[PDB]
């Protein structure tokens, strides 16, 4: 019968296990930001843990997908495109990021799907997701951890996420430096290449090109030396 | 306390010190009223131990040797932190 | 159906197209039958005066619009048959390329029915081109290119390496040497979007074949286990030439793709270098 | 912290729980330092955070807290070190490197680490004011060798982004430090600063720089000095306007003192303030001061104070003197055009505003001259005239600069053509300001005059949108002027209704329409956003990437407005559309324009009729989900003008039928209905047909048809006069006055040849 304003007020009467297991499938098919925020407000008013519901949704989707080549670089057989589960993995992030409260688990799942993409060869999607997500993720994580006033039960998940994010950022910076260097090699190497000089305007254009090449070479060497250091 | 929870420059630190001085003056007036006649502990629902702990907390939050505003009262029936 | 269409056609246009056209399009895409209503087909014949054709004209344009609507919706074999009945080699080859382009990216081994569908579509297109006037010059060039590419793809997927190598050498379209990079770049400017997009998979298959050949050459002994040192040196020199031509092409073409593809390109370049 | 009974109980409980091992306290040192910082205790907080760092060096939160504590205390070097340690641990903040660079530059460091962090910040975050500030503070610590690099850097930054108030201020400061007053003056007089010369702080800084330059180089008479003086006077007038737009006697006195100081500084350098262009500049300053004094008087009279009925005469005399004195329209020496353009724009704006306000206060024509003449006569009249010319200056009156000089007030009235030209000139720099168009429409409706919407739209969009009546194939690029005129008329009518509903406690002696600076956005920002998007898509001032979605949204909005495939408007706004279309159509004498207007009318009515069928049963008003206007006055539930609405719908239907070739059904519906608009349109059509017939030959059948049409037109005018004399609702529902109708009836009767009083008399309309 649909009507999302009547499901949360009746799910709470069910046992917690079955209620969560069914709210998972209920929220798996939810679109539109207005309807999403309406369901969020309804769940918050009824007293349902929609955050853990979405976390269990993501966990069930990952368990059904059974990962992608585990966490090891496994090259596909012959010629093939992307995996069929990558679309769902990249689409489930919308409802996960729609609730900014569980930043720790959000970054944990982001690192998990990043390892899955690195194993299944998806550096482009990895770069797009990294550009979409901010860089102060671990910063906000430890800020929330120190603001929640609960340092007695401090595990190692924060440090693991810090190390994972640092390694991912380093690998992405290395890859971007490599492709920028290759594109600069494909382009003229900022050297005075003889292309035919026999007039005043020709020599003026050649001098201007040499000056621009020197400036571009200086900027390239500077930023590449910084990144490589 | 809500103000001190955030970063405070010179003006905010001086206003925090002024609020602490006002609270200390109120507590000193309460202590003087209690010492003038031993009936405050029986009149108020909380004993004099609560007022003593409040005065101790105020003296501890005032500092030790870096307060921008010097106090103008004497610690009665309490310890001296600042 | 025709009795109702005779009344539906009396209404003029109303907010784009016509209600009669929308109704007949919905009916034909829900029925999927035209061997007696629009025209029978032996294998690639023309159109026949059907029931609706014996009363209304503009049948060619009607069939073309119906096939275009079916292609925009998501129909392939029926739309191809309809265009073959309406006699339109340009549109036939266009839809053939549009349906074979996304399958090139994935595998081409006989595992489902998409490969059989593309094979029968290619056979129908080639027999239509043989019996009658084909498409334009660029369209026929792209058709031959895609035919050779899928041939090399299936030859590589079947497990053979020497066959793929000799067909990719006889194609006479990959960068051979430095003097050929110029004409390769000159011909690249007259390609198409699909010809520029499938280059990724083409280079991937080429680098896979080259790496397999290099691994076999390294496993084979220089002086023992066959393959004389002179043959090894000749193979190394031809690999040097192929890599230099390919890297010059990829460096002086006005088109860049992705970091992974670029890294693999340079990897094969230095492997053969 | 807080020490109470349960508080100290929980404290000692936690202390006993953490006393099982020193590692418990070592790991709870974070909360320990938190409670410390809550209760000050900087030394204890630092000790606890140092213990926490020694326990878990891989925790940037402790390092950040220690850096914050050091910055609060005063150890800037220790805070910089802690922030650098946190950054080396992990990039916890993008602005952290910028803050580190700024702090190290304040501490004056330039050996290795400082330059490295500055370069890292410049490579990470792009060109920004903070980046430029830290780079300048780093380069200023090296001396002249660093000063040259700072000059090169600021030159590169100015070449990159020339429109930057902070960059301009820093360049002015650098010029003042290097004693380059001429360079600072040139940078301030650069033509790229005319668009930025608007903020109060920037204008005051420019005024101070000009005054200092004049005091330093007093004693020279040059064209550059004259231009500097003119620009300083313009900036002084601007800051005086900005300070007197409010109601602050202290700000008024401060502005007067600033103007006096500027005049004293000018008299020390430039010999006087009257020359070739100096006289025109002084006249413009006097006119602007008079206009602003009149505007302030009107505002203080509208704001319901102690004097609002007798202050309308001094303001009128001040406006008359401001109109009599010359205004900046054509400078004799064309050289300072960069500022002359903005000066002419502001002059046109203030002239249009003052004219509209005076006409709205006088209700039609300036009838205050009769009262002025009747009041001014003897010695008391002369004294009152002098006091009105000198305005009022008591304890709360703000009119220090409003004192008129030696002159006399001449009787004059503004011109409608001049007002239209001023509006067209203002729209060019407004770029289609919806608030300005709304204020102009409100003033025109208060003055009871047809607003030049065609000229307004032609001046707003340089592409000149043509007039079309499309019904199929919605195209966003093929914009029609009819939809824009309909939207403008609807917005104007809604704002007029809102003003009439809000002016319940207002006096008639006060200006009905609010001035421009205080009447901004009388509706919903959605309409302004839609108008801005339409203007951008027309003038190609959007983005080619989002051009597709912009065109799609514009086409959807145009379809929703035309109401031919998607509907969801309001009956009130549809009635406003119909009324505006009728007022814009029946006021002129055209052919194809009237046909397109009637087509738009019937296209609106064909969807308004189902909406009107719901408001007749006293049900719910069909309001959309998106509030387009203020939902407090557009409630259609009263059965009052429903008969007139049905009559107008029948008129539109009959006109569409006559256009489609159904004259019989059209005349049948016209004779069945009883509305003055029907007979007016019939008379117009009959006159057009008679003219088109007389343009050719006149056979017997054509002559008989012309006589029958003239008789029908005479009868239609007679019944129009009867309906007008019946109930006064015709005077409101008729876009054409009865005087023109009676004149046309008399002309038709004279052309026919009749003169009796049995049908349409001579000197009266009815019988």
């Amino acid at each position: 019968e649909k009507q999302i304003e009547l499901i949360a007020f009746y799910v709470s009467h069910l046992p917690q296990e079955l209620a969560i297991s069914q709210y998972a499938v209920f929220l798996e098919n939810i679109t539109d930001p207005d309807q999403r925020q309406r369901c969020l407000e309804l769940a918050k008013e009824a007293g349902l843990d929609v955050a853990s519901i979405t976390k269990t949704v993501v966990e069930n989707t990952r368990k059904k997908d059974a990962g992608e080549f585990a966490h090891h670089d496994f090259a596909p057989a012959l010629d093939s495109g992307t995996s069929e589960e990558d679309r769902a993995k990249i689409d489930v992030i919308d409802w996960l990021v729609f609730d900014p409260a569980q930043r720790a688990e959000a970054l944990k799942q982001s690192n998990a799907i990043m390892r899955k993409f690195l194993a299944s060869k998806k550096h482009e999607a990895a770069k797009e997701v990294f550009a979409k997500i901010p860089q102060d993720s671990i910063a906000e994580i430890y800020s929330q951890w120190e603001e929640q006033a609960m340092d007695s039960a401090l595990p190692a998940e924060d440090d693991n996420a810090i190390r994972e994010h640092l390694c991912i950022r380093a690998y992405l910076e290395s890859h971007e430096a490599f492709n920028e260097w290759f594109k600069h090699i494909n382009s003229p190497p900022q050297k005075p290449t003889l292309v035919g000089q026999a007039s005043f305007t020709e020599k003026v254009a050649h001098e201007h090109k040499e000056k621009k090449y020197e400036m571009d070479f200086g900027i390239w060497k500077g930023h590449l030396d910084a990144l490589t250091s | 306390e809500e103000i001190e929870n955030d970063c405070l420059p010179a003006e905010e630190q001086e206003e925090f010190q002024e609020c602490l001085l006002k609270c200390k003056g109120f507590l000193k007036m309460i202590c003087d009223e209690y010492s003038a006649y031993p009936s405050i502990a029986t009149s108020l629902p909380v004993p004099v131990e609560t007022v003593f702990e409040m005065l101790d907390s105020v003296k501890q939050s005032l500092g030790e040797a870096m307060d921008d505003h010097s106090p103008a009262f004497m610690e009665n029936h309490s310890v001296l932190t600042t | 159906a025709l009795q109702y269409f005779y009344f539906l056609r009396n209404e003029k246009d109303n907010q784009g197209e016509s209600m009669f056209l929308r109704c007949v399009s919905e009916l034909v895409i829900e029925s999927r039958e035209f061997d007696m209503l629009l025209g029978k087909l032996e294998k690639d014949g023309s159109r026949k005066p059907g029931a609706i054709d014996k009363f209304t004209r503009d049948t060619k344009t009607i069939i073309n619009k119906v096939a275009s609507v079916a292609e925009n919706k998501g129909l392939f074999e029926e739309a191809a048959k309809l265009y073959d009945l309406a006699k339109n080699p340009d549109k036939v080859l266009e839809l053939t390329n549009k349906l074979l382009s996304p399958v090139v990216s994935q595998i081409s081994a006989p595992q489902s029915n998409r490969e059989r569908l593309k094979n029968m579509a290619l056979a129908i297109a080639e027999r239509y081109k043989s019996q009658g006037v084909s498409a334009e010059k660029s369209i026929n060039s792209t058709f031959y290119l895609l035919l050779d590419l899928i041939t090399f793809f299936d030859e590589y997927h079947a497990g053979h390496i020497d066959l793929s190598f000799d067909v990719i050498e006889r194609l006479k379209l990959v960068p051979l040497s430095q003097d050929s990079v110029e004409e390769r770049v000159a011909a690249f400017r007259n390609f198409s979007d699909e010809i520029r997009h499938n280059l990724s998979e083409i280079l991937l298959a080429t680098m896979n074949i080259l790496f397999t050949q290099y691994k076999r050459l390294k496993g084979s002994g220089p002086t023992t286990l066959g393959r004389p040192q002179r043959v090894q040196e000749d193979k190394d020199s031809v690999l040097r030439s192929q890599a230099r031509a390919l890297i010059t092409f990829a460096g002086m073409i006005p088109y860049r793709m992705s970091g992974d593809t670029n890294a693999r390109l340079v990897q094969m370049e230095v492997l053969m270098n | 912290m807080r020490r109470s009974k349960a508080e100290i109980q929980r404290y000692v409980e936690n202390a006993q729980n953490s006393a099982s091992s020193p590692r418990e306290k070592s790991m709870k040192g974070f909360l320990f330092a938190r409670l410390y910082y809550e209760a000050k205790e900087y030394e204890l907080a630092k000790r606890s955070v140092s213990s926490y760092i020694s326990v878990q060096e891989r925790d940037p939160k402790a390092h950040r807290f220690l850096g914050q504590l050091f910055e609060i205390e005063g150890n800037v070097e220790k805070a910089v070190g802690c922030y650098k340690r946190s950054l080396e641990l992990n990039p916890t903040q993008k602005d952290l490197t910028l803050r580190i660079a700024e702090l190290i530059c304040t501490l004056n460091i330039k050996d290795g680490r400082a330059e490295y962090w500055v370069e890292r910040a410049s490579k990470l975050f792009p060109g920004s004011p903070e980046i430029y500030r830290l780079k300048e503070q780093l380069l200023s610590s090296q001396g002249e060798a660093g000063w040259n690099q700072l000059f090169d850097l600021i030159q590169a930054e100015l070449f990159a982004r020339p429109n930057d108030v902070y960059v301009n201020l820093k360049l002015v400061d650098l010029f003042l430090s290097n004693q380059r007053l001429e360079e600072a003056v040139l940078h301030c007089l650069k033509p790229e600063r005319r668009a930025l010369r608007t903020d109060i702080e920037w204008c005051s800084c420019v005024v101070r720089v000009f005054k200092e330059y004049l005091a330093s180089k007093q004693g020279q008479k040059n064209t550059n000095m004259r231009m500097i003086t003119k620009e300083l006077l313009l900036a002084q007038c601007d800051v005086v306007f900005l300070t007197l737009s409010k109601k602050d006697v202290q700000k008024s006195k401060e502005a007067l003192e600033r103007f006096d100081q500027a005049l004293l500084s000018v008299k020390q350098s430039v010999s006087g303030t009257d020359a070739s262009d100096l006289s025109v500049t002084f006249y413009e300053m006097r006119g602007h001061y008079y206009m602003h004094a009149g505007t302030l008087l009107l505002k203080m009279a509208q704001s319901c104070e102690v004097q609002w009925k007798a202050l309308i005469e001094p303001a009128a005399l001040c406006y008359l003197l401001a109109y009599q004195v010359p205004k900046p329209k054509s400078k004799p020496v064309k050289g300072d055009d960069n500022g002359q353009g903005f000066l002419e724009e502001l002059a046109f704006d203030r002239q249009s505003k003052s004219g509209h306000l005076l006409l709205t206060l006088s209700h039609g024509k300036q009838n205050f001259i009769s009262e002025i003449i009747e009041t001014f006569a003897n010695q008391c009249g002369q004294s009152i005239l002098l006091k009105f010319l000198f305005e009022d200056n008591l304890s709360m009156q703000d009119s220090f600069m409003g004192s008129d000089d030696i002159s006399y007030v001449e009787n004059r009235v503004p011109d409608l053509s001049e007002l239209s030209q001023h509006d067209n000139g203002s729209l060019r720099i407004h770029n289609g300001d919806l608030q300005h168009l709304t204020w102009l429409g409100l003033q025109w409706h208060f003055l009871s005059t047809l607003p030049p919407l065609r000229k307004w739209l032609k001046q707003i969009f340089p592409r000149v949108p043509q007039e079309t009546s499309r019904l199929e194939s919605n195209i966003p690029e093929s914009i029609c002027l009819l939809d824009l005129e309909v939207f403008l008329l609807a917005v104007v009518q809604t704002s007029y209704l809102q003003l009439q509903d809000n002016n319940t406690t207002a006096d008639p002696n006060r200006p009905r329409c609010l001035p421009l600076p205080i009447c901004k956005q009388l509706f919903t920002d959605r309409q302004r956003s839609w108008w801005d998007a339409v203007y951008s898509l027309i003038t190609k001032k959007a983005l080619p990437g989002t051009s597709a979605k912009l065109r799609s949204v514009i086409q959807h909005d145009l379809t929703t407005l035309r109401a031919q495939e998607k509907h969801g408007l309001q009956p009130a706004v549809l009635v406003n559309w119909a009324r505006g279309l009728h007022k814009t159509g029946y006021s002129l004498n055209s052919f194809y324009d009237q046909k397109e207007y009637m087509g738009r009318c019937v296209h609106y009515w064909k969807k308004l009729l189902p909406l009107l069928d719901l408001v007749k049963q006293k049900k719910s008003i069909p309001e959309p989900v998106d509030p387009l206007f203020k939902h407090f006055h557009n409630k259609d539930i009263k059965v009052s003008e429903v008969k007139d609405l049905e009559d107008e719908a029948c008129i539109a239907f009959a006109t569409l039928d006559l256009v489609d070739g159904k004259t019989e059904d059209a005349i049948i519906a016209f004779e069945s209905v009883k509305n003055v608009v029907a007979y007016w349109n019939l008379a117009l059509i009959y006159q057009r047909k008679a003219e088109e017939i007389e343009n050719d030959c006149l056979p017997a059948e054509e002559q008989e048809e012309f006589q029958e049409c003239l008789l029908k037109c005479k009868g239609f005018l007679k019944m129009i006069c009867d309906e007008y004399s019946a109930y006064p609702s015709i005077a409101t529902s008729l876009p054409v006055p009865v005087e023109t109708v009676f004149e046309m009836l008399d002309s038709v009767k004279q052309s026919l040849g009749e003169a009796m009083d049995d049908h349409s008399p001579a000197f009266m309309e009815n019988h």
